[PDB]
């Protein structure tokens, strides 16, 4: 909105301003071992207790 | 009461086309017709100015003034949506012109034909094989400057082709290489090399206005002749006194082409269609004005 | 084929100019069409604007006459350069100025031209303007200007003031350019061209068979012995008519310039230009009045009935 002056001065008119907002994407990995030995045993079924 | 000239492209244009255009969205143009719809061949000055052929001053100014003139409105990718002036009305114009000539709020514009080079004003259409050539529009005085410093530089280089040892290049181009206005101190392009045999711009209005004061001293003595002494201490007596003898059918003959060069002349440096500005904003580059 | 009908209904009406009256004491609706003209102002409201159209495009019709709107070109002005007290029809004169980028505008009434020339009328002028200085370096180079005679194309006549409002330090006024002069305010009056009597002359009064339908006022500067001087002529002719009339008219001081000195230079050659400010009513125009100020007043010439139109410079010799 604008004030309506009643001085001598250039009248600034209807002002509309367009602004636009970017996303920023944010990637995060971490790494985890697990060893083959109790992933064969995950593969195997077990007998003995 | 409706003035959408909407010219019809027949092959729709490319990418850069637009993009050439939409830098020119506020600039006139002369139509061919005043109808509702029109072809691509009909716009501005591609037929008088082309190419091809030897251009001159005065048909392009003739023609410049002949037609309808239209502001450009919308550029769509296969149709231009423009509106032309009548005189009732005023307008919405922008100084997009590539010699940037500064405008100002209540002056007074001259719609004139491209002297700066062609290719300064052009958008060269390749889908449809025409060149829409924009006509200058340039505020009045800087238009009486320019015509007189293009002319003069028209003789000026055509004295030095014709003999080396009338006038120096450099002393013709750092006078004349210049158009100053309110303290705007533009410079302008100038063509060194026209070419013998004219076979450029601006010779045959500099061959109008030769052969114009070339008769122009046996004219005025004839006319005085004809009719008084305060007409006879302004110049000098070695142009008063010089023949007195002529054969009538060349003296008729002489006055009559003097006389048909000046009306001419005269025509031509009123700049034609004259555009009268109300409050120019240079904040937005644009010139509120209505036909003159 | 019928929305062409219902469209075509719409962009037919021309306004109906002639009308079968029966009695004047009637005063029926189809006269009152007739005489109606809508205004260029309402009351911000929902229902006054609706009614008097002023958002009609082009023209105001509620829901092409030969009448168009005026158009303004606003200049804004250092605050003593112009004094406030003069009236609303006084023909403005603004300077093109020599400065590259100045937002601010030298105008000049032809009161405060008159000092300006020679640095009752010259009462007037000076009690208008207590100060010929500060004037005097609105152009920069008064008397470099006016010595090479190129005064002519720098001044620009803008017609016209029709509002003033007075501000203090930089004035902002608006002037008509171009069109038909009429005042903008709450309750409308008319606006009248003051031209001073003094300067303003008449050339069918000088003169001494057609009746036309306008006439023409022009104002005409021209380079004297003694200075520059702004003669006002009105003239019911046409321009290339007028430029032989005021030749025959400036031929006695044209022999003057000539012969009161000798113009050994080849730029003192022109002697002054004129240029069309714009048609009037040949009829009843130009009554004349007096300028009332605080103290003293002058004679005035008070044009009524203005369509401002500029035409450009074109020299006398």
């Amino acid at each position: 909105p604008t004030i309506a002056h009643g001085d001598g001065r250039r009248p600034s008119k209807q002002r509309t301003f367009i602004v636009v907002k970017n996303c920023h994407k944010h990637h995060i990995s971490t790494e985890m071992e697990l060893s083959m030995l109790d992933l064969e045993i995950l593969h195997s079924i077990p007998e003995t207790p | 009461m409706d003035l959408k000239v909407v010219v019809s492209l027949s092959s729709r244009l490319y990418t850069d086309e637009i993009a050439k255009m939409q830098q020119r969205i506020g600039c006139i143009l002369p139509l061919a017709s005043t109808h509702g719809t029109q072809n691509v061949q009909g716009l501005g000055l591609g037929q008088v100015y082309s190419l091809e052929t030897v251009p001159d001053y005065v048909s392009m100014y003739n023609y410049l003034s002949d037609c309808t003139l239209a502001v450009l409105d919308e550029v769509s990718v296969d149709s231009l949506i423009l509106t032309k002036i009548v005189p009732g009305q005023t307008y919405a114009i922008k100084n997009k012109y590539q010699p940037f000539f500064q405008w100002h709020g209540t002056g007074s514009l001259s719609v004139m034909p491209p002297v700066f080079g062609r290719e300064h004003a052009t958008v060269k259409l390749e889908s449809n094989d025409v060149d829409i050539v924009f006509p200058m529009v340039l505020p009045t005085p800087i238009a009486e400057e320019v015509l007189q410093k293009i002319l003069l530089f028209n003789v000026y280089s055509r004295v030095v082709m014709q003999a080396p040892g009338n006038a120096d290049m450099l002393d013709v181009h750092m006078h004349l290489g210049s158009v100053s206005y309110l303290g705007h101190h533009y410079e302008l392009a100038l063509p060194e090399v026209p070419g013998p045999l004219g076979l450029a711009l601006l010779d045959n209005l500099s061959l109008y206005f030769c052969i114009m004061v070339t008769l122009l001293p046996r004219a005025s003595m004839r006319l005085v002749r004809g009719l008084n002494l305060f007409q006879e201490m302004v110049p000098d007596e070695i142009a008063r006194i010089d023949l007195d003898d002529l054969s009538v059918a060349d003296d008729l003959s002489r006055m009559r082409v003097m006389m048909t060069y000046l009306q001419s002349l005269a025509s031509l440096f009123n700049l034609g269609p004259r555009l009268a500005t109300a409050a120019y904003s240079q904040e937005t580059l644009t010139a509120t004005c209505w036909l003159r | 084929r019928r929305r062409l009908q219902r469209r075509i209904a719409g962009l037919l009406p021309p306004p109906a100019r002639r009308l079968n009256i029966s009695r004047g004491s009637e005063f029926t609706r189809d006269v009152r069409g007739l005489v109606e003209e809508h205004a260029q102002a309402s009351s911000l409201s929902a229902a006054a604007v609706w009614r008097a159209g002023l958002l009609a495009p082009g023209e105001v019709a509620v829901a092409w006459s030969g009448w168009r709107p005026p158009v303004f070109g606003d200049f804004l002005i250092h605050a003593s350069s112009f004094n406030n007290a003069e009236a609303t029809g006084t023909p403005l004169f603004q300077f093109k100025q020599s400065d590259p980028f100045s937002g601010v505008d030298a105008v000049f009434t032809p009161l405060s031209l008159f000092i300006l020339m020679n640095h009752g009328l010259t009462r007037m002028a000076n009690l208008l303007y207590d100060s010929p200085a500060t004037l005097a370096d609105l152009v920069p180079d008064f008397g470099r200007l006016v010595a090479d005679r190129r005064f002519h194309n720098f001044i620009t006549p803008v017609g016209p003031l029709v509002e003033n409002i007075k501000s203090t330090y930089l004035n902002k006024i608006t002037t008509v350019v171009h069109g038909p002069v009429v005042s903008k305010a709450i309750p409308r009056s008319t606006v009248k061209v003051t031209v001073p009597q003094e300067a303003f002359v008449d050339l069918d009064a000088w003169l001494s068979q057609p009746c036309p339908a306008d006439a023409r006022l022009y104002v005409a500067l021209t380079y004297e012995e003694a200075g520059p001087r702004f003669t006002f002529f009105q003239s019911s002719r046409g321009h290339c008519q007028i430029m032989n009339i005021l030749r025959i008219y400036y031929s006695p001081s044209i022999m003057h310039r000539y012969a009161v000195v000798q113009p050994l230079h080849i730029e003192e050659l022109t002697f002054g230009a004129v240029a069309c400010l714009g048609t009037f009513s040949a009829t009843d125009g130009w009554r004349r009045s007096a300028f009332n100020y605080r103290g003293s007043s002058l004679p005035v010439v008070e044009i009524d009935s203005f369509y401002s139109n500029v035409s450009d410079w074109e020299v006398i010799l």
